[PDB]
C-alpha cells in the first residue's frame, strides 16, 4: 500500500546530501571563527582585565570588584536590557 | 581356469551326499520323476539318473530350453553359453560315464547349480523387489509430504513413468487377446479407466497442494515486503530530518558569523 | 548490500549531529555585546601616535583618545572639560595607576558636560 | 481296423507361430524405424555374441522403459546378506546376470506367443530363430502403434492436468525469482548510499579534531 517507487526515493536521498556544499561550508565556518577570535583578542583581554567576568553556564553575570563573591548577580533571562541592564552594570562598579 | 573347490577330496564327497540327499527329497525329485533318490545312489550313480537331475536343475535356470535327443552332446555347449566359470576344469571324456571315479567332478557341478538356484531366488526377489521398487515409483514419490529433487518436473517425469506403466500393462494384455483371434479388450480398457481415475484423484492432490502453497507465498511476500518497506521508511524518515537540521545549522552558523564580522569591523559611529 | 546495521549509522548520525552542536556552540561576540550594553566602544585613534580611541553613547556625543602604551596620559575630549577635571583624571593614571578607576570617572565628566 | 490321428497338435505349434514371419528387408526397416539403430541385416544374418548382448539390451530398455544399470544394481543387495564373512570371492557374478537376462526374454516372449526362448538365442544365435523372434516383436510393436489411438483421450486429460501443475509451478518460480531481484536492486540503491554516508562523516571529521 506504500512505496509507489522506492528506487527513485533512495536516489533522491543520495542527491540531497552534497559533500562539497558542506565541505566548502566547513572551510568558511572554520575561517569565520578565526576572524572573530583574532580581531577580538586585543580588545577581549582589555575587557577581561576590567574585572568584568561573565558566566554563561548559568544564565547570570558575576561581579568581582569588591574583593568578595557576595556581589549581586544579574540574570540574562526575561529582561528588557533597554537602558535596563546598563543601569545595574554601572551602579555595581567602584 | 580350474575349479578351486576340492572335488577330489573323499571326505567332502561323504559329507555333501548326506546334505544333498535331504535337499533333493524335499524338492520332490523322487516324485516329479519316478527315479528314487538315496544316499547310496549319491555315493556312486548311474548315467541315466544323472541326466534326469541335470535336466531338472537346468530347466529351473532356463525353462524354455529345448533339450536335444542326447543331452550329453550339449552339456559342454550349455556350460559355454552359461559362461560356467569352471568349464576348463571338466574334461569332455568323463561325460560319457559320470558314475565312475570322476563322479566327484560332476557332483560338484550339480552342487554349484543348486547354489546358483539358491542365489537366483535371491536375485528374483531383488527383481521382484525392484518391481516393488517400481511399485514405489507409483506410490513412493506421491507419499512424500513434499519432495526434494532438482526438478519439480522430475516428479512429473516420474508421474509420466507412473502413467506409462499402466499402458504397457494395458497393451500387453490386449495383444494376448489379439493373438487368440479375439478383439474385445473391454476388460483391459475398464481396468485402465479405473486406474486413471486414481491418477486424476492423486494428481488433483498436487494441483490442490500447489495452489494452497502458492497462495501462501503470495501472502508471505506481501507482508515481508511491507515489513521491509517499513525498514526503508524508518531510514528515510530520520535521514532527511538529520540533513535538514544540519543544513539549518550550517545556514544558521553562516548568518551568525557573517553578522558578527560586519559588526566587529564596523568602527563608524553608526 | 547493506541492511539492519542502520543502528550503527544511527549512532553515527546522533553522535556527529551533536559533535557539530558542541563545536558550533555559538561563540558570543563578547565585543559587539560589551559595546551594546555599555554604549562604549574601543577603536583605533585617528592620530595613530595616540593609539586607542574610546567612544561613549549611541552616537558620536562623547569620546576621548589615549596612548595606552606605557604611562598613557593624553588629554582629548569631544565635550571640552576644565583643567581641574583634566588634572584629576591625569592623576588617576599617574598617582593611582588604575585603568579601571580612570575609565569610570572619565565617562561621568564627559556625559555631564 | 486302424484309427486316424490329429497331427494338428502342430497347428497349435503353428498357433504358437500365429505371428507373421517378416522378410529380412522389411523386418529390418521396421526395426530401424523403432529407433534400434544398431539392427542391421548383415549383423542379424550372422549373429555374434557380445553383439546380441548389446543389441538385446537396447530392445528391452525401449519396450520396458528400464535401465540395465539399475538391473545390475538391484542384483547386488547393499546390506543384509553375508556382510560378516566375505566367503573370499567375486564369483557367481555375471553368470547370474546371464540367466536373469535369459528369464527377462522368456517372460516377455511368453506374452507375445514364444514359449521356448533359451540361451542359444542369446549366446549362439541362429538365423531362422533370430528372424522368428524379431518378427513376433515387430507384430507386437505394430499392434501397440496401431492401437495407440485408443488411449489418446487419456493422454489429453493427462496433458491438461500436467499443464495445471506446470503453470502453477511456473508462477511459483517466477514470483519467487522476481521478488528476490526486486529486493536486492533496491538494496543496491541503499548500499551505495550507506557507504556514501560513512564517507561523508569521515571527511568532515578531518576538520573537527
Amino acid at each position: 500500500n506504500l512505496l509507489d517507487n522506492p528506487v527513485e526515493f533512495l536516489k533522491e536521498v543520495r542527491e540531497s546530501f552534497d559533500i562539497q556544499q558542506d565541505v566548502d561550508a566547513m572551510k568558511r565556518i572554520r575561517h569565520d571563527l578565526d576572524v572573530i577570535k583574532e580581531e577580538s583578542e586585543a580588545r577581549l583581554k582589555l575587557y577581561r582585565s576590567l574585572g568584568v567576568i561573565l558566566d554563561l553556564e548559568n544564565d547570570q553575570v558575576l561581579i568581582n570588584r569588591k574583593n568578595d563573591g557576595n556581589i549581586d548577580i544579574l540574570p540574562l533571562d526575561n529582561n528588557l536590557s533597554d537602558f535596563y541592564k546598563t543601569k545595574y552594570i554601572w551602579e555595581r562598579l567602584g | 581356469a580350474r575349479d578351486p573347490r576340492p572335488l577330489r577330496d573323499k571326505n567332502f564327497q561323504s559329507a555333501i551326499q548326506e546334505e544333498i540327499y535331504d535337499y533333493l527329497k524335499k524338492n520332490k525329485f523322487d516324485i516329479e520323476t519316478n527315479h528314487p533318490i538315496s544316499i547310496k545312489f549319491l555315493k556312486q550313480p548311474t548315467q541315466k539318473g544323472f541326466i534326469i537331475i541335470f535336466k531338472w536343475l537346468y530347466l529351473r535356470l532356463d525353462p524354455g530350453y529345448g533339450f536335444t535327443k542326447s543331452i550329453e552332446n550339449e552339456i559342454y555347449q550349455i556350460l559355454k553359453n552359461l559362461r560356467y566359470p569352471f568349464l576348463e576344469s571338466i574334461n569332455k571324456s568323463q561325460i560319457s560315464a559320470v558314475g565312475g571315479s570322476n563322479w566327484h567332478k560332476f557332483l560338484g557341478m550339480l552342487h554349484w547349480m543348486v547354489r546358483t538356484n539358491i542365489k537366483l531366488d535371491m536375485c528374483l526377489n531383488k527383481v521382484d523387489r525392484s518391481l516393488i521398487n517400481q511399485n514405489t515409483q507409483e506410490i513412493t514419490i506421491l507419499s512424500q509430504p513434499l519432495k526434494t529433487l532438482d526438478e519439480q518436473d522430475q516428479r512429473q517425469e516420474r508421474y509420466e513413468l507412473m502413467v506409462e506403466k499402466l499402458l504397457i500393462d494395458y497393451f500387453t494384455e490386449s495383444y494376448k487377446s489379439f493373438l487368440k483371434l479375439e478383439d474385445n479388450y473391454e476388460p483391459s480398457m475398464q481396468e485402465l479407466k479405473l486406474g486413471f481415475e486414481k491418477f486424476v484423484h492423486i494428481i488433483n492432490t498436487d494441483v490442490t497442494s500447489t495452489e494452497l502453497k502458492l497462495e501462501e507465498l503470495k501472502v508471505d511476500l506481501n507482508r515481508k515486503r511491507y515489513k521491509l518497506h517499513q525498514q526503508v521508511i524508518h531510514v528515510i524518515d530520520i535521514t532527511s530530518k538529520f540533513k535538514i537540521n544540519i543544513q539549518s545549522s550550517l545556514e544558521n552558523s553562516e548568518n551568525e558569523l557573517g553578522n558578527v564580522i560586519e559588526e566587529l569591523r564596523n568602527l563608524e559611529f553608526e | 548490500a547493506s541492511i539492519d546495521a542502520f543502528s550503527d549509522l544511527e549512532r553515527r548520525m546522533d553522535g556527529f549531529q551533536k559533535d557539530v552542536a558542541q563545536v558550533l556552540a555559538r561563540q558570543q561576540n563578547h565585543v559587539a555585546l560589551y559595546e551594546r550594553l555599555l554604549q562604549l566602544r574601543v577603536l583605533p585613534g585617528a592620530s595613530d601616535v595616540h593609539d586607542v580611541r574610546f567612544v561613549f553613547g549611541d552616537d558620536s556625543r562623547c569620546w576621548i583618545e589615549v596612548a595606552m602604551h606605557g604611562d598613557h596620559v593624553i588629554g582629548n575630549s569631544h565635550p571640552a572639560l576644565d583643567p581641574k577635571s583634566r588634572a584629576t583624571l591625569e592623576h588617576v593614571l599617574t598617582v593611582q595607576g588604575d585603568l579601571a578607576a580612570f575609565l569610570v570617572v572619565a565617562r561621568d565628566m564627559l556625559l555631564a558636560s | 481296423i486302424p484309427s486316424p490321428v490329429r497331427e494338428k497338435l502342430n497347428r497349435l505349434s503353428r498357433n504358437q507361430d500365429v505371428f507373421p514371419i517378416l522378410d529380412l528387408q522389411e523386418l529390418v526397416i521396421c526395426l530401424q524405424s523403432c529407433d534400434f539403430a544398431l539392427a542391421t541385416q548383415e549383423n542379424i544374418s550372422r549373429p555374434t555374441s557380445d553383439y546380441m548382448v548389446t543389441l538385446y539390451k537396447q530392445i528391452i530398455e525401449n519396450f520396458m522403459g528400464i535401465s540395465v544399470e539399475s538391473l545390475l544394481n538391484s542384483s547386488n543387495q547393499e546390506t543384509g546378506d553375508g556382510h560378516l564373512q566375505e566367503e573370499n570371492e567375486n564369483i557367481y557374478l555375471d553368470t547370474l546376470n546371464v540367466l536373469v537376462l535369459n528369464k527377462i526374454c522368456f517372460k516377455f516372449f511368453e506374452n507375445i506367443g514364444v514359449q521356448d526362448f533359451n540361451m542359444t538365442d542369446l549366446y549362439k544365435p541362429e538365423a531362422q530363430r533370430t528372424q522368428r523372434l524379431l518378427s513376433a516383436v515387430v507384430n507386437y510393436a505394430r499392434f501397440r502403434e496401431e492401437r495407440m489411438f485408443d488411449c489418446n483421450s487419456f493422454i489429453l486429460q493427462m496433458e491438461s492436468l500436467l499443464g495445471q501443475i506446470n503453470k502453477l509451478n511456473d508462477e511459483i518460480k517466477q514470483l519467487q525469482k522476481d521478488f528476490e531481484v526486486e529486493v536486492k536492486e533496491i538494496e543496491a540503491a541503499y548500499s551505495l548510499l550507506s557507504g556514501h554516508i560513512n564517507k561523508y562523516m569521515n571527511e568532515m571529521l578531518e576538520y573537527m579534531q
